[PDB]
RNA sequence: UAUAUUAAUAAUGUUAUGAAUAAUUAUUAAUAAUAAUAAACUAAGUGAACUGAAACAUCUAAGUAACUUAAGGAUAAGAAAUCAACAGAGAUAUUAUGAGUAUUGGUGAGAGAAAAUAAUAAAGGUCUAAUAAGUAUUAUGUGAAAAAAAUGUAAGAAAAUAGGAUAACAAAUUCUAAGACUAAAUACUAUUAAUAAGUAUAGUAAGUACCGUAAGGGAA
RNA sequence: AAUUAAUAUUAAUUGACCCGAAAGCAAACGAUCUAACUAUGAUAAGAUGGAUAAACGAUCGAACAGGUUGAUGUUGCAAUAUCAUCUGAUUAAUUGUGGUUAGUAGUGAAAGACAAAUCUGGUUUGCAGAUAGCUGGUUUUCUAUGAAAUAUAUGUAAGUA
RNA sequence: UUAAAUUAAAUAUAAAUAUAUUUAAGAUGGGAUAAUCUAUAUUAAUAAUUUAUCUUAAA
RNA sequence: AAAAACACCGCACUUUGCAGAAACGAUAAGUUUAAGUAUAAGGUGUGAACUCUGCUCCAUGCUUAAUAUAUAAAUAAAAU
RNA sequence: UAAUCUUAUACUUAAUUCUUAAGUAAUAUAUAAUAUAUAUAUAUAUUAUAUAUUAUAAGAGA
């Protein structure tokens, strides 16, 4: 039985999608800049 | 090329005897550039001459 | 020839100082290269390429079927004597450059040739080498006391 | 661990022998401190494909999108090794005409100059090179659908009594490569002022609610 | 007799009357689902048979893990469930926590199986108004005239001259 | 395992970057003592894969 | 769709002498192979064991040997 | 084979550390002279002059 694909764990989620993860890599930086340009309020977890 | 190999020389005064190459010290010879660069010139064993003031 | 991928490089013009938010810890040992370091074929920055770069063109068949290809310069790693430094200096060397060196009589001569073209077709490493050589020469000429 | 450490001193308590050693407080001196920084515009590197050709592979889209790098208030270009035609002009930039002409293309799809004359423009000329080779040139492989200038690989010149420019040669013209600087017209942003046969579903909310793990999408 | 402008028609190029693919390529995002590997932990009642007290991809059998057959369910309790039945159950076992590998592309005891409800190759942004000889749609009124479905050619026969 | 981090010239590469090597980070693991309760600081010197605990022997 | 399909233990063929072979690497350095070294490692078929595995290199490959034999780029100098 | 490639591992002076220059000592190599031993050749010792302080070893090798 599918449907329950997101299996929350705070550690994994901060480590993968978190602000610090984004800011550490060049690709991540691009993403953050993109979100800033769009004016998103929340740049990442 | 072959022609280039045959004919292209560089003029140098050797500052040391080189038995193998038959270039005795002090003498001014026209040698192949490879020879100059890879053997002679190392350790001030020779010196290029572009003109008579280089001598 | 043209030195289009050298003389087109531009570097942030320094503001002269009669402080900045971030100053470097070390001291600039070498003089700034006019044209800076190449961000194009960075393989070239390690040695003496004579302003030759990778070309990109088309492989073409008997059916005129285009397909991208690159062209590399004939680089050779080569330890060559420097009278002024009193040691052999090994570097990457386009064979053309080697030939030029041979013609001109020594690596020092090659480095220390005045023309702007020569300056252009040195790398940053080349520039550094030149600086070393000329400084050394100066030292030799002119001890502290006359 | 700058309510830092080191040094110097000053008051203080302890120990061993007025001098020596450690602890705390207080003054003076010395010694480092903190990349939040745009976006578009410009230049450069790499560089698709869908598509068009009523199929498709040459060609096309297109040196466009995209990614990457670097600079500046702008950037690039720029004072002829240029154009022209035996008469001449006189830096670039890009608008009218020239001209959809010359040129060119599986001579298909299609692509397409320059001279010249006008505008726009600013004072537009002016030395910062002891005047330029592995350079010009050649061979070969690439290279702005038309006009080269570039470039990988090897061969490789000449002194103004000389070079470059045209399939080729002969005349004749013209310019001087391998050294350089350059405002103005221009691009994009932001502000102000004006004009709207513009917008109230292009009239300020919100990049919020919400949707997705995420990039991302996205209301009323 | 031209030429210039306005107005109208037709024609070429640009998305060119409007809507609509499957696709291709570029750059990104995802391995909290899932696969394999990897590091570290944890679980496997009890009984039996073996040439060992302790050696077996051994036997019976709970937990755990499967998913054989049937019934129900099919806008369900549920975008795969329930009940019964059936299989493995010390291992090529199951499982927690973290990590690695994926978009010409990984993992795969291989089923084109899985890579976040499903892939003979994801998703998002862009090229982008791709292209569509195909389908559908194209909004007031009144007047005048009013066809064709034949021939020829066509990679042409749903088209076009 | 990860890290625009670290060796005229670490090595390689159109750019992006990739690589080995150091340094740092990284739990799911390891980490003194202690109810007859216990002191981690500063200075000076020179472990374990699994599994069984039988038989014998003694009293 | 749980099977007669994959895997398997075993059997066979083969490549590679380690500065290897295989794989990955706009391709490179370099990694896995392996702190391994032919009784190993990669690939391929078949698929425990028992009785067994006949005949055939025409063709497509591989593989060894030569001589037979053509051609591509790359050169002097010299002839119309 | 000093083509290419592979692998392993002291003082003095001048501008606390760094760099230059001079000489002297230390070690190595090359050349020259003298003394001794052996069969014109080889070995050892002494003296003079020159050069060096990326290396060494191993391997492939035009
Ligand atoms: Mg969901
Ligand atoms: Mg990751
Ligand atoms: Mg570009
Ligand atoms: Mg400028
Ligand atoms: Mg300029
Ligand atoms: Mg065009
Ligand atoms: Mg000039
Ligand atoms: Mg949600
Ligand atoms: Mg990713
Ligand atoms: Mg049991
Ligand atoms: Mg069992
Ligand atoms: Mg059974
Ligand atoms: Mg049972
Ligand atoms: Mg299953
Ligand atoms: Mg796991
Ligand atoms: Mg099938
Ligand atoms: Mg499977
Ligand atoms: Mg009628
Ligand atoms: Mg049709
Ligand atoms: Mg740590
Ligand atoms: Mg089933
Ligand atoms: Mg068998
Ligand atoms: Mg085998
Ligand atoms: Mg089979």
């Amino acid at each position: 039985s599918r449907g329950n694909t997101y299996q929350p764990s705070t550690l994994k989620r901060k480590r993968t999608f978190g602000f610090l993860a984004r800011a550490k890599s060049k690709q991540g930086s691009k993403i953050l800049k993109r979100r800033k340009l769009k004016g998103r309020w929340f740049l990442s977890h | 090329s072959a022609l280039t190999k045959r004919t292209h020389r560089v003029k140098v005064q050797v500052l040391k005897d080189f038995p193998r190459f038959q270039l005795y010290k002090g003498q001014v010879a026209n040698v192949k550039p490879s020879l100059m660069r890879n053997y002679l010139h190392n350790f001030n064993g020779a010196k290029y001459i572009l003109s008579e003031e280089h001598d | 020839r043209q030195w289009r991928l050298i003389e087109t490089r531009k570097i942030a013009k320094q503001p002269n100082y009669q402080k900045p938010l971030h100053m470097p810890k070390e001291r600039k040992k070498f003089p700034d290269y006019k044209y800076g370091e190449s961000n194009i074929f960075k393989q070239s920055n390690k040695g003496l390429y004579g302003g030759s770069f990778v070309q990109f063109g088309n492989n073409i068949s008997e059916s005129k079927a285009k397909t991208r290809k690159k062209w590399l310069p004939n680089v050779v790693k080569k330890g060559l004597w420097s009278e002024t430094l009193n040691r052999k200096i090994s570097i990457k060397m386009t064979a053309k450059v080697l030939k030029t060196i041979s013609k001109e009589g020594g690596i020092d001569n090659y480095l220390t040739k005045e023309k702007s073209a020569r300056i252009k077709e040195l790398g940053p490493t080349g520039w550094k080498l030149r600086y070393r050589v000329l400084k050394r020469k100066d030292e030799i000429e002119n001890p502290p006391h006359k």
